[PDB]
């Protein structure tokens, strides 16, 4: 098998978030299970979610994933036999313009 | 370094060079930070006095040497062989020799395992095949020794007398040992060398003690060492019983020495006297002092 066939890379699977928006809702609002409209598969935002408007372009939106890990090493092994991801913290930050 | 060479002779006769030229040839090297190795531990006594406390004498303590070694090889099987051999070189009941050789000669210390060794790292030692062993050895006799000096005087005359040259080049007093053949009446020196430990330092400058008359076959070992009984008959006779509250009391003080006189009388077949003088030092190496 040739290298290109082994790679089987698709450019269409690369998705560029050309226009991004952030919507916030009070904790009493029913959470959004999905954003796909059941009737026609369009973009359906549940009621109670309100956009934060424009935000900075150069800053963008940064999604941060932080892993807390623990190394399990055995008495009869030099390297750690296993690693445990105790927790995974998710954060996101951005710079809103509107008041 | 080539100025200092540390070796161990195990209880089984194995020879290890832990430091100096040839170190690690047997697979075991010596780690730094070894304690109570150089100076003999001595504690001083103090009694209350007008200006605080007054000096009351000193007592020497047994050595507690805590050191560490590396047992190393490229393959785990041979490392295991070396580690087993190192463990075999030690015991609690019987002692192994630890020699330090420098420009001041070779001096040895007899040491035994004070407690069980602490080997290996936190993981299994076959991974690294290069592991430390923590040794807590003890020296019951805390003084570094050299080979004792032995002198022989044999005679065929019934009455004879000789002068044994004796000298204490060490920094600590030593106790003399005599081996006297039988029969015959022996007179042995017990010179104080100025020692006032019995308030007779100069009264006993030329003190001689006459051992009891020995019957045939009653060869005696006369050791002034406080550890052992002074008179020991080889045949089990109570020779000390016929000795009337007399004893060898004085060691050979440091820096002192002379031609001590040994006299033999009433010996039909002559007699032989052997003098053993130990060479005890408080340090593995030290320049001669006088």
């Amino acid at each position: 098998t040739d290298f290109y066939t082994i790679k089987d890379a698709q450019a269409d699977l690369a998705i560029a978030p050309l226009n991004l928006t952030v919507l916030l809702a009070p904790y009493s609002t029913t959470p959004a299970t999905t954003l796909e409209s059941p009737t026609d598969g369009s973009l359906a935002i549940p009621p109670g979610y309100k956009s934060v408007g424009h935000f900075e372009k150069q800053a963008g939106l940064t999604l941060g994933n932080e892993f807390d890990s623990k190394d399990i090493e055995a008495y009869g092994e030099p390297e750690p036999i296993r690693t445990i991801i105790n927790k995974r913290t998710t954060t996101f930050d951005f710079a809103m313009y509107q008041n | 370094t080539d100025f200092l060479k540390i070796e161990l002779i195990g209880r089984d006769g194995s020879h290890w060079v832990l430091s100096g030229p040839g170190m690690g040839q047997q697979g075991v090297t010596l780690n730094p930070n070894l304690q109570q190795f150089y100076d003999a531990p001595v504690k001083t006594l103090y009694v209350p006095g007008p200006f605080g406390e007054e000096y009351a004498g000193k007592r020497v303590q047994r050595r507690e040497i805590v050191f560490s070694v590396q047992a190393y090889d490229e393959d785990p099987d041979t490392w295991s062989t070396v580690d087993s051999l190192w463990r075999w070189a030690w015991d609690y009941d019987e002692e192994s020799e630890l020699r330090v050789s420098t420009s001041d000669g070779t001096r040895f210390l007899k040491v035994r395992l004070m407690e069980e060794p602490k080997p290996y790292y936190e993981k299994d030692p076959h991974i690294t095949a290069d592991n430390p062993i923590v040794m807590t050895v003890t020296a019951t006799f805390p003084y570094w020794q050299d080979e004792p000096e032995e002198l022989i005087w044999t005679t065929l005359s019934t009455e004879d007398m000789t002068r044994f040259p004796v000298r204490n080049d060490g920094d600590v007093p030593v106790w003399l040992k005599w081996t006297l053949t039988a029969p015959g009446l022996w007179i042995l020196p017990d010179f104080s060398w100025g020692n006032d430990m019995y308030s007779r330092g100069r009264e006993d400058l030329g003190r001689t003690v006459a051992m009891p008359e020995l019957v045939a076959g009653e060869h005696v070992s006369v050791d002034s060492d406080p550890r052992v009984q002074t008179l020991i008959a080889v045949n089990g006779m109570p020779t000390q019983n016929r000795w009337k509250g007399n004893d060898l009391l004085y060691p050979l003080m440091p820096g002192k020495g002379a031609e001590i006189p040994v006299q033999l009388k009433n010996a039909p077949e002559g007699g032989a006297c052997k003098l053993t003088r130990p060479r005890w030092y408080s340090r593995p190496w030290s320049r001669p002092g006088v």
